[PDB]
This record gives structure tokens, sequence and C-alpha cells, in this order.
């Protein structure tokens, strides 16, 4: 989950998210990095792996 | 790091390799996704990996056994435990994946674990359960499958359906635990008083889609209404709880009716009828004379001097075996068996030894013409292209009538040109199937000739 | 220029009403609608009206045919929010103060708030109750 926060206008009509992404580059790299491990020991599990149906 | 490296290897095993009481959720859903069974529904029960690791009772594993069902389809093996726990199932799948005995296998179980006292009647209530087929073939075919099940276990079968005469049916119902009919032959026997479902807590729906494009949705409607009421399970949350359903269906006769639809489509019609009959029910969802319609088929073009390579690398990224290997002439089917041999490679040449050598997994290629009877093929390898479509069809038959669809890998040469527009249209004619080499190909636009 | 030629000299151009049958278009057997969108010649050419217009490579290219597929009064509404409205307080922290989750109360005044804006005044989250107290006054 991530709460973003939000400036919409007052009918509706349109909703931006009112923020910037920032980052600690080592944390996000090393986030990444777990990523990239742990997508790659499921996959080796799965053999058979159901991909999501678009749309 | 060695120890480490193994205590990682332990954690996170294959279930081919790990025992029961170690599997985890994650390796459970593993196994799940690898049958290609989809559940629907809470509290559902875990898969049935094998017969031997199933909790059935032992006079249903010898049964079992005897019916020569080596391992349970995965409908089956989905169905059961949900079947066992005395709540609905809806089963999505097509006919000949074993939903018979997936639904057959619960009530056997049902049935002969009864107290004695309480499985004798002195009056003929009718069946206890109720099977439904849209079609007297398909009636006539789950008859034959009971019949073969039930037998052993001194367990009754009738059929009610049309092709049959009046008198033989008549003669047969007075006799007096399964039923297995058509809706219209059934609605008129009912309606006649000539059966009743006084003692039924069991109602199968096999086809409930075709059943629905026949015209037999009034007809379902009326049947459902001479059943007890006072057997329906509650609409309420307790008819999901696993702890509950497992004690109601361990309740013997006095347990609550259960309802399984089986059908490959879900249209507003099966909708209501599912709501109407079904109530709480879980949804098992799974994925016949035309086999290149329901197997994979993929063609790789090349020369004739590289189909021993491109065999060599197709078998080094691994196969489930048996296989089966597609030659030309016997000879060359010979030559390539010594080649596999060489290879450190178990091939068979092609009598009875043979395919049981390939069952019990002493033989994983098999090497064979166009000239028995085998097991289902994971894979079908053509390395000769066949002269013909028919003998094609027939080779990629061989991966399995039903189930698991298979994968069928033909080289194609330029002496194969004959039958380029043949092996397009069955490509294009799978929908299990992906080939622009094989479409696009100047010799496969016309028919020969 | 070259005389277009009118669409009686082919004749046999029947008034066909049907639009399509069977999925497929039915052409118009009359060439009014050809000649419109580019003129004959004297000797049956296709001189095409040269379409200057926007690019709309959807509409060019229609994917071969496609798939051919009560409110209250504003008194009432006055008076009912200023119920639902604390002493001293607008509408918009009325809503913070009860957003910090009476909850039914809060999308009640959430409500109103939003049809007194569909009325036509968008300053309504930045009025207090003096105000609008005043101008129920003055409709009053």
């Amino acid at each position: 989950i991530r709460d973003v926060p939000v400036l919409y206008h007052i009918t509706g009509a349109i909703s931006f998210v009112n923020e910037i992404p920032w980052v600690i580059e080592p944390v996000y790299i090393s986030q990444w990095g777990s990523m990239w491990i742990m997508m790659r020991r499921e996959k080796r599990d799965r053999r058979h792996f159901k991909r999501m149906r678009f749309p | 790091l060695r120890k480490k490296e193994a205590k990682q290897r332990w954690d996170d095993r294959h279930w081919s390799q790990k025992k029961l009481d170690e599997m985890t959720d994650r390796d459970w859903r593993i196994f799940r996704e690898d049958y290609s069974i989809t559940t629907k529904g809470g509290k559902i029960p875990n898969p049935i990996r094998s017969w031997k690791d199933s909790s059935l009772p032992p006079h249903i594993l010898e049964v079992i056994d005897k019916c020569g069902y080596k391992e349970p389809t995965p409908i089956q093996r989905q169905a059961i435990p949900i079947g066992l726990q005395n709540r609905d199932i809806i089963g999505v799948a097509e006919t000949g994946s074993g939903k018979t005995a997936a639904f057959l296998i619960p009530l056997l179980v049902w049935i002969t674990t009864l107290p004695k006292i309480d499985r004798i009647e002195e009056s003929d209530q009718g069946p206890y359960a109720i099977i439904l087929a849209p079609t007297r073939e398909l009636a006539q075919q789950i008859e034959e499958e009971t019949i073969k099940f039930g037998k052993p276990l001194g367990i009754r079968t009738v059929a009610v359906i049309g092709g049959i005469s009046r008198e033989d049916q008549g003669f047969r119902l007075r006799m007096g635990e399964i039923v297995i009919a058509t809706p219209g032959r059934l609605i008129d026997v009912l309606e006649n008083r000539y059966l009743v479902l006084s003692r039924c807590t069991y109602v199968v729906l096999d086809e409930a889609d075709r059943m629905i494009d026949m015209g037999f949705e009034p007809d379902v409607q009326k049947i459902l209404e001479h059943m007890p009421v006072s057997n329906q399970k509650p609409d309420t949350d307790e008819a999901e709880d696993p702890e509950k359903m497992l004690a109601n269906f361990e309740s013997g006769k006095h347990k609550y009716r259960q309802t399984v639809m089986f059908t490959a489509t879900m249209p507003p019609a099966v909708e209501r009828l599912a709501r109407s009959y079904l109530r709480r029910p879980a949804v098992v969802y799974i994925g016949a004379g035309k086999p290149h319609e329901r197997v994979e088929q993929k063609v790789f073009l090349m020369s004739e001097s590289e189909k021993r390579k491109k065999l060599l690398a197709i078998l080094e990224q691994g196969f489930d075996p048996p296989i089966i290997i597609f030659v030309n002439q016997k000879k060359g089917c010979d030559v390539l068996a010594k080649s596999l041999e060489k290879m450190g490679y178990n091939a068979c040449t092609l009598r009875e030894f043979a395919l049981s050598n390939l069952k019990a997994g002493a033989k994983d290629i098999l090497v064979a013409t166009d000239v028995i009877d085998i097991q289902d093929v994971s894979m079908v390898v053509n390395y000769d292209m066949a002269k013909n479509i028919e003998d094609y069809i027939h080779r990629i038959g061989r991966t399995g009538r039903a189930g698991k669809s298979g994968v069928a890998i033909t080289f194609l040469t330029k002496e194969d040109s004959a039958v380029f527009y043949e092996l397009k249209q069955a490509i294009l004619e799978s929908p299990v199937s992906s080939p622009p080499e094989l479409a696009n190909h100047p010799d496969a636009q016309h028919k020969p000739g | 220029k070259y005389d277009i030629l009118a669409s009686e000299d082919v004749e046999g151009q029947e008034a066909a009403t049907l639009p399509s049958e069977g999925g497929v278009r039915i052409t118009p057997f009359n060439l009014q609608e050809e000649m419109e969108e580019g003129h004959f010649d004297a000797d049956g050419n296709y001189f095409l009206n040269r379409d200057a217009q926007i690019r709309d490579s959807w509409l060019d290219n229609i994917d071969w045919v496609k798939i051919r597929e009560t409110s209250m009064s504003a008194q009432a509404l006055l008076e009912g929010l200023l119920e639902l409205l604390l002493p001293r307080e607008t509408v918009a922290g009325a809503l913070r103060r009860l957003g910090a989750r009476s909850p039914q109360r809060l999308d009640r005044l959430s409500g109103l708030a939003d049809q007194m804006v569909a009325r036509g005044n968008l300053g309504v989250y930045q009025e207090t109750r003096e105000r609008l107290a005043m101008r129920l006054k003055g409709l009053g």
C-alpha cells in the first residue's frame, strides 16, 4: 500500500497526486537487488507460472 | 557456505521431493498452479497430491488401483478434498478430464462409509445420488464408468435415458443407489412416480451449459422441485466452513445434501441454475476426436542435416518422460535410437516390454515409426515429417485425449512441402497452438496437386 | 475540365435504403456519394477531390469497418447545513473536525456542501457560519 498526497478539484473533475517520488539511491538500488533475487528464486520454483490475463 | 547452501536448498524444495507435513502454503500454491487448477471460495482443502498421499479409505484406494488410475486427474485431485467436506463444487472443465471420477469418489466414500444399521433400508427409497447428463451418449459413458467403479464396491447403478426400451428401464427401476439419466427422461419418470428421491443426498450436474443450450433448463428446474428441500444446506457462511462441513459429511445419512456442477461455460442460465441448486459452492476451473485442435504444435523449419542438432538441443532443455520420437523409416528410427543411447539417453526402439519400461520410468525416449497402446506423453517429437495429415494427427494424439495438452514438435524440411498446407491448416485450427514461417511459406498457400 | 458524368448516364441506380446486411456494408446503387467524394471524368476516371483536412488515422481506417458494435430548497439546504454546522466554523473545517474517523453527520454535511456547489457557487468551502447565516437572513 502507498498513501499519497492528493490535490483534487472540488467537483471531482480531476485529481492529481501532489508528490514527487524521492529515493535514497543506494537504498533503491539495494531494494531492487533484493527484488531481482526474489523474482528469480520464485520463477525457478513455479515451473508453470500463470501470467495475468489482459485486459 | 556448503552447509548454508544445503539449508537454503532444503527450505524451498519442489513438492516432488518434500513430505506432506512440511508442505507449506506457498508449496501448495505452486502445486495447484502447476496442475492448472484454480479454486474460488474460502477454506479450500488441500488438493490430493497422489492416491497414496490421499486420505481415501483403503477399500476405495484398492478399488482405484484395480481400476488402473495411477494418478488422479487435476479436476479429481482438486475436487476430492472439497467433495469430502460435503460442500458444493462448481467444476470448470471439459469432458475427458476425469470429472466423473472426481464426482463419484466422494459419493462412494460416503456411501461405503455409512454404518451397516444406517445403510439398511427395508423399503426402496430411490438412489442416494442423482447424476444428470445432457446427452444419451454422455449418460451411457457415465453409466459405464459408474458400473466399473462401484461394481466391486457393491453399488447398484441404474441408467434412465433415451434410446433404451421402456420395459427394460421399468424393470430395472423396480430392483432399487446411483441414478444417471437425461433431463427429459428423468422428468418423465418423476412425473409418473416411477422413481423417488427421498434418500437422495447428492445431485450431479454434468454439462450444465450443454443442457441449457439444449433447452432443458425448465426441465432441470422442474426436476429439482422433486428433491426434498429439508436436505438443502443453509445459505450462510457455515455452508463453506471446513470444520462444520467435515462434521456434516461425517454425519453419514443425516448429512446435508451436496450439489456438484460441471460445465465449460457459465452463462446467465447456468448462473441461475447454480444459484438455485447450489449454496455457497466452490468454483474449480481446470485448464476429443481432433487432437490437433487441443494439442500444442510446434514447427521448426530447417535442413535435414540439422535435425540431429535441434533434437539434441531440445532434449538438453529437459522433458517429462516418457517421450515419443517419430521417424519415417525403421532404419532411421534404429539409427536415432543408437545416437540417443550414445548421448547417455535411455531410448527404446519400435513390444509390451518397452511400454512397461517406459511406464515404469526406466525408458525415457521412445522411437518408432507410423506403424499399439501407450500412455499419454508430455511431448511428441516429429523428427521426420509425416507423409500425410492423418498420420501426423494420429502421432500428435499420443499426448493424450484429455488432461495436459502436451507439446508436439515437428521438424519440417523441403521434402515435406506436400503437407505444408495441411500442417498449416491443422496449426491454425489449434487454439492451444501459436507459425508465420509455415503460414507465410510459399508452399503452404495452395493444396498439393 | 472534363464534364463529370451524370448518375443517370449509368442508369439502373436503384435507390436502395438498406445500410448493411450480414455484417458487410451495402454500397449505394447510386454514384451520387462517390461523385461527391471524388468526381468522375467524361470517360470513367476517378479524379478524387483532395481531402485537405486534419489527419485522424483512426477515422480513415476504422479497423476495416471495425466490428460495428430531489434537490431540496435553497433555504432548506442552507438551514440544514447551518444545523449541521458547529459554531464559528466554516463548512470545510466542519468536514475536518468530523473527518477524524458522527459519520452520518459527516457525509450528510459533505453532500449538502456538494450540491450547494452544484447550485452554481464554488466558494462554499470558504465561508464561515456568520457569512452564510447573514446570507440566509438576507434571503429570508
